[PDB]
């Protein structure tokens, strides 16, 4: 996350941090976000490799035991049967992952709150990206999980050609843009968290960003629309 | 390696050290072309 804040230790109890077997060590890849005590929703390009996987929970400092995390290992990859590795454009940049074991709720894991199948947030809705990505274009992942505040910008709008054109589908969500705030490298499969009606839920998987950098003015950070996909979510969870 | 160019392509998935699906386009079929892509490298038809 590119000109964010550290959150405060409890402010996302449904962020995981995604990690890879790296010799003998393992290595923090993408975000996740909890949504049942045994299932994870990340992006599908972060699972779509042959690595050994694990997660976890109550993550707050990658380099320090806080004393609030969780370890467990991935059971179950479940990546969308339409999506293709090479095109994150096209979509389906969205996976679920089947934990070894039901993770304990607290104060600090909790469960990620989906949205009702087809929820469409209006321009400028109110949302903020978690992650332990970069913190500047070609920079370091950060130690500690980051915030920024990063208000939508409408499907009619990102797409336009100032914007993302033909690139954002309408099965995506776009999400700040300002040149300053976005999502960066070690973010894509984390949460984008929405307040609407006083009520927060997890509308987008973090996905893609420009390639000229992170924080581009025009160029938003991109979601997978989370509210399209519910009922896809719905079938793998019930029958996995 | 290869006769013609690759596509630019503007957007990067948000991961750092994406998987690659070829390194020459010699580890592509035809007008093998291992290019850039969107989320590592893979096999693009050339311009």
């Amino acid at each position: 996350v590119v000109g964010g804040t550290e959150a405060q230790r409890n402010s996302w109890p449904s962020q995981i941090s995604l990690q890879y077997r790296s010799g003998s060590s393992w290595a923090h890849t993408c975000g996740g976000t909890l949504i049942r005590q045994n299932w994870v929703m990340t992006a599908a390009h972060c699972v779509d490799r042959e690595l050994t996987f694990r997660v976890v929970v109550g993550e707050h400092n990658l380099n320090q035991n806080n004393g609030t995390e969780q370890y467990v290992g991935v059971q179950k990859i479940v990546v969308h049967p339409y999506w293709n590795t090479d095109d994150v454009a096209a979509g389906y940049d969205i996976a679920l992952l089947r934990l070894a074991q039901s993770v304990t709720l607290n104060s600090y894991v909790q469960l990620g709150v989906l949205p009702r199948a087809g929820t469409i947030l209006a321009n400028n809705s109110p949302c903020y990206i978690t992650g332990w990505g970069l913190t500047r274009t070609n920079g370091q992942l950060a130690q500690t999980l980051q915030q920024a505040y990063l208000p939508t910008v409408d499907y009619a709008i990102c797409s336009s050609s100032s914007y993302w054109g033909s690139t954002v589908k309408n099965s995506m969500v776009c999400a700040g843009g300002d040149g300053v705030r976005s999502g960066c490298q070690g973010d894509s499969g984390g949460p984008l968290h929405c307040l609407v009606n006083g009520q927060y839920a997890v509308h987008g998987v973090t996905s893609f960003v420009s390639r000229l950098g992170c924080n581009v003015t025009r160029k938003p950070t991109v979601f997978t629309r989370v509210s399209a996909y519910i009922s896809w979510i719905n079938n793998v969870i019930a029958s996995n | 390696t290869k006769p013609g160019s690759c596509p630019i392509i503007l957007i990067r998935c948000a991961m750092l050290n994406p998987p690659n699906r070829c390194l020459k386009d010699t580890d592509c079929p035809g007008i093998k072309k291992c290019c850039e892509g969107s989320c590592g490298m893979a096999c693009f038809v050339p311009q």
